[PDB]
């Protein structure tokens, strides 16, 4: 019934300004049942709660471990929210996840993050945004690229098997490579296409490669 | 900050039933009925899957039940499945703010996977090749991927990633051999050795 849509950069220089974005389909932002949040986890690390806005409260409700560098912005018009972080240094580095809170005041779901985006990687690096090369794993692995993530799907998601795609590796040139295996029937090969959809969002890459 | 508590790790066997504590104080566990649970699978957003204690949002299936004594707030999943290998963080309002637990793993136990690909003719068409050595389905988590080529220790181009405290899956581990070309070429490289407690699986592929 509800669904965020988180987008903005996920590359950041240090001491530049992290801006992240979360359109709200399914409730307005100016609901006063609901609260409207910034969490973020580190690799490897929990869930930090950053901080919330709920639309009649104008006061700053923030992580002090975030040391008052995290704010708020709201376009009511468009249902969006958007975190603003100053200054950012390489400790910013997380995926940063927008999420709905519900009021205790409530019965469903009632003080629970119940929807969530699907979060968004934030590397801070002055290094700059290189897109990857695809190879085609015969008869597969996207390699040379900056920064983290890159997705991989098969035929448009319209192939699932097995799959797993495996951590990525870190090249000394600050470039990383990674790997997704999957299998099919060994008849229709040479008949059948096989489109590897290779995502890398930081670049605004996205590749199909034939195989 | 005043934090809630639970334990880093947890296994079971598949169809048994395990219990995960969440530790406060009683101004957030015990001060409130609004206590809830999320589970996180590696790479992937968190999901509401326990709210006011005990209550299932919609879709959750009733093998996730909740419940709290005095300031423990437990999470029990019944009839452990290895879909429900993730992990597991309890959150709790508090005076206001919300905090989380600091997360469990929950390990579903269900001789390290390995499979070797080598360099393709794209790659090397491309002046490429890389060996790709890909483990998994392996515990615990510790395990040393060694290389060597020619029954020769190599370790020109060799990268490696193996979990850790800071990494998100827990469970599987990649190495490459990047270089130059014809090297495969020159000899029937290679084979990836992988050890696990005593379980050494050294797998041997040579392209040609």
């Amino acid at each position: 019934q509800v669904q965020l849509q988180q987008s903005g950069p996920g590359l950041v220089k240090p001491s530049q300004t992290l801006s992240l974005t979360c359109n709200v389909y399914g409730v307005a932002i100016s609901n006063e049942d609901y609260y409207w949040t910034w969490i973020r986890q580190h690799p490897g690390k929990g869930l930090e709660w950053i901080g919330d806005i709920y639309y009649n409260s104008g006061t700053t409700h923030y992580n002090p471990s975030l040391k008052s560098r995290a704010s708020v912005s709201v376009d009511l018009s468009r249902n969006q929210f958007t975190l603003k972080v100053t200054s950012v240094t390489t400790a910013d580095a997380a995926v940063y996840y927008c999420a709905r809170e519900a009021s205790t005041k409530i019965t469903d779901d009632g003080g629970a993050f119940d929807f969530w985006g699907r979060g968004t990687m934030v590397t801070v690096s002055s290094a700059s945004t290189k897109g990857p090369s695809v190879f085609p794993l015969a008869p597969c692995l996207v390699k040379d690229y900056f920064p983290e993530p890159v997705t991989v799907s098969w035929n448009s998601g319209a192939l699932t098997s097995g799959v797993h795609t495996f951590p990525a590796v870190l090249q000394s040139s600050g470039l990383y490579s990674l790997s997704s295996v999957v299998t099919v029937p060994s008849s229709s090969l040479g008949t059948q296409t096989y489109i590897c959809n290779v995502n890398h969002k930081p670049s605004n890459t996205k590749v199909d490669k034939k195989v | 900050q005043s934090a809630l508590t639970q334990p880093a790790s947890v296994s079971g066997s598949p169809g048994q039933s395990i219990s995960i504590s969440c530790t406060g104080t009683s101004s957030d566990i015990g001060g409130y009925k609004y206590v809830s649970w999320y589970q996180q699978h590696p790479g992937r957003a968190p999901k509401l899957i326990i709210y006011d204690v005990i209550k299932r949002p919609s879709g959750i299936s009733d093998r996730f039940s909740g419940s709290k004594s005095a300031n423990t707030a437990s999470l029990t999943i019944s009839g452990l499945q290895a879909g429900d290998e993730a992990s597991y963080y309890c959150s709790s309002y508090t005076t206001r703010a919300y905090v989380f637990g600091s997360g469990t793993q929950v390990t579903v136990l269900g001789n390290p996977t390995v499979t070797l690909f080598p360099p393709s003719s794209e790659e090397l068409q491309a002046n490429k090749a890389t060996l790709v050595c890909l483990i998994s389905d392996f515990y615990p988590g510790a395990v040393t991927v060694a290389w060597k080529a020619d029954s020769s220790p190599v370790k020109a181009g060799v990268e490696t990633t193996t979990p850790s405290k800071q990494s998100n899956n827990k469970y599987a581990a990649s190495s490459y051999l990047s270089l130059t070309p014809e090297q495969w070429k020159s000899h029937k490289s290679y084979s990836c050795q992988v050890t696990h407690e005593g379980s050494t699986v050294e797998k041997t592929v040579a392209p040609t």
